[PDB]
């Protein structure tokens, strides 16, 4: 299936993946995609944050799905 | 380049608002914003208000702008006087960050605190033994001061 | 060696039959209160013959000996007076991390070339006299001095964010969305006003052709064509004692050892302005703390000041006016984490997180491995 990452920058990047695929084999192609470090991505979902060791299905994304890849505030 | 800038960040907010977080200046003065943020919903932090400052200095975009907590908070990760600063380096600002990517990691900041960066001890300390107490606590004081 | 090749410079510069000081005496009387203006009233208006001859220094109603002693100490009051940002002489890069630099507002004064020509025989006469200030300057003056040109990595030194961010814009591509022109906004005393980088410069876009031409005016405005005037009255002052073909054989480096003298960290200042987070001034791991401080080289004590409050540059009064992220903000120790875990720190609010270890060994070694990523100096 298909989904959509958005980064900081406002930049939206289209990816053929599949429901049962790992988070961090999603990093890995966005870091193939953008370069960015798996370490330094932080991958929100409907106001919940991706945990690696998990599948997509985990959180229910579907078809045509959106994401954020947001910036890691410290404090 | 410092204030098209900023017109075109509140044009876009005014646009296709998140629904969730707004901002505007207070009275007319561009580079002085109050912006206003619910809780999220699957938090301890749920149907309470927080409001917060931003002050865009002079260099903006080149320099992030000073977002301070105005409301007070019960979290591992914001002092008693409110600090949202953004560092893991000095290399995550970049001209590309509009003021919403900001709120929306604020809000991802309120929705999932980070235990192993204690900014307040006694509360990490409270988050990392007993998590029950920490829920109890930080929705009390969303009752108290947030509402 | 850096040190010997350095020797060997300042030793043939000293030896030029153009710096040779003359053996007559020349008194200078300052009140320790009024160091500013009595200065400025005697040097303003010494001629260049007679700053030449040996420097006699006095403060009034002080009699004592040792007068090099006396000198020292009257540079030092003088440099820490003239270089204040109080005075809107100069003025810190950013207020988190200590610079110096001319001030763009500056030039409000009715004459401001008087005292920045001051400010220059002031320098000149530190340098002549082999004297020292105790002021750390950015290395772009330096490079200014030395008239070097200035690149775009010069711009780290001044601020670290703003080089990123143009570092950035060079990388990567630039849209539309960024609305980005050849215009700075500048806020001068409240109001804001627009400086075009070039002619009609506020009404064009920066596209991929023109970002590096962007690039390039903003580095020279940030940099230079903001105090032309000021740093050329600097400049000449300086030159009135030390001919430009004498400062042209260091480098930005050599020429702020030449002035400032070796840098070092101060321990005692540190100890007395600093503040505890469940941790008594008597507890163990702050007095093993002081001790391994104390018994440290300058570099080390530097990497560990850089690793705590963000940068290896301190205020120009010590730890006294330290200023964190949002404002005052003096050094704090803080007992947490685990006995295992190194020390942390919190760079925005200058927190060193020390847990609670059991000798003076373990806190040493974890103390230095903490530090090893980070470079100060």
């Amino acid at each position: 299936m298909q989904i959509f990452v958005k980064t900081l920058t406002g930049k939206t990047i289209t990816l053929e993946v599949e429901s049962s695929d790992t988070i961090d084999n999603v990093k890995s192609k966005i870091q193939d995609k953008e370069g960015i470090p798996p370490d330094q991505q932080r991958l929100i979902f409907a106001g919940k944050q991706l945990e690696d060791g998990r599948t997509l299905s985990d959180y229910n994304i579907q078809k045509e799905s959106t994401l954020h890849l947001v910036l890691r505030l410290r404090g | 380049m410092a204030l098209k800038r900023i017109n075109r960040e509140l044009a876009d907010l005014g646009k296709d608002p998140p629904s969730s977080s707004s901002a505007g200046p207070v009275g007319d003065d561009l580079f002085h914003w109050q912006a206003t943020i619910m809780g999220p919903a699957d938090s301890p932090y749920a149907g309470g208000v927080f409001f917060l400052s931003i002050h865009f200095p002079t260099d903006y975009p080149f320099k992030p702008p000073k977002v301070n907590f105005t409301t007070r908070i019960y979290h591992p990760n914001i002092n008693s006087n409110g600090s949202i600063c953004l560092d893991i380096l000095r290399d995550q600002w970049s001209p590309a960050l509009t003021i919403s990517k900001v709120l929306l990691s604020i809000s991802s900041l309120l929705t999932d605190p980070n235990p192993d960066d204690p900014l307040v001890p006694e509360i990490a300390h409270v988050y990392k033994t007993d998590r029950s107490r920490y829920e109890l606590s930080a929705r009390e004081w969303t009752r108290k001061y947030a509402i | 060696s850096h040190m010997d090749e350095y020797q060997r410079k300042i030793a043939y510069m000293y030896d030029r039959p153009e710096m040779a000081v003359n053996d007559a005496q020349l008194q200078l009387k300052v009140s320790r209160a009024t160091t500013f203006e009595d200065a400025y009233d005697i040097i303003s208006k010494l001629s260049v013959s007679d700053m030449k001859k040996k420097l006699l220094i006095r403060f009034r109603n002080e009699d004592g000996l040792d007068y090099g002693g006396v000198s020292r100490e009257f540079f030092y009051i003088l440099s820490h007076a003239i270089f204040n940002p109080g005075y809107s002489l100069f003025e810190y890069a950013t207020d988190d991390n200590y610079g110096l630099q001319i001030s763009p507002l500056s030039s409000v004064n009715p004459d401001f070339r008087s005292y920045f020509r001051f400010v220059g025989r002031v320098m000149g006469l530190a340098i002549y006299h082999r004297r020292y200030l105790d002021v750390q300057f950015v290395l772009p003056f330096y490079k200014r001095i030395l008239q070097k040109p200035l690149c775009l990595e010069d711009v780290k030194d001044v601020d670290e964010v703003y080089y990123e961010s143009l570092k950035w814009i060079k990388n990567n591509d630039v849209d539309e969305s960024l609305c980005l022109n050849f215009s700075v906004e500048e806020n001068r005393f409240g109001e804001s006003v627009t400086v075009d980088l070039i002619p009609n410069g506020r009404n064009i876009a920066v596209n991929n052709q023109n970002k590096m031409n962007y690039l390039k005016a903003l580095t020279e405005h940030k940099l230079v064509t903001s105090t032309e005037e000021q740093f050329n009255a600097l400049k000449g002052g300086l030159n009135e004692l030390i001919p430009d073909s004498v400062l042209q054989i260091f480098n930005e480096n050599e020429l702020d050892t030449l002035l400032n003298g070796k840098r070092d960290i101060d321990v005692q200042d540190w100890k007395r302005f600093t503040d505890y987070r469940s941790y008594t001034e008597t507890d163990d791991i702050v007095i093993w703390f002081w001790e391994l401080l104390s018994e440290w080289s300058p570099e080390k004590k530097a990497k560990l000041l850089q690793f705590a409050t963000g940068t290896s540059r301190l205020p120009l009064s010590g730890f006294k006016d330290m200023h964190g992220s949002d404002g005052p903000r003096k050094f704090t120790i803080e007992k947490v984490g685990h006995i295992s875990q190194l020390p942390k720190a919190h760079t925005c609010f200058n927190r060193l997180d020390i847990p609670p270890y059991n000798s003076k060994e373990e806190l040493e070694q974890k103390l230095t491995i903490a530090i090893q990523e980070t470079a100060g100096f």
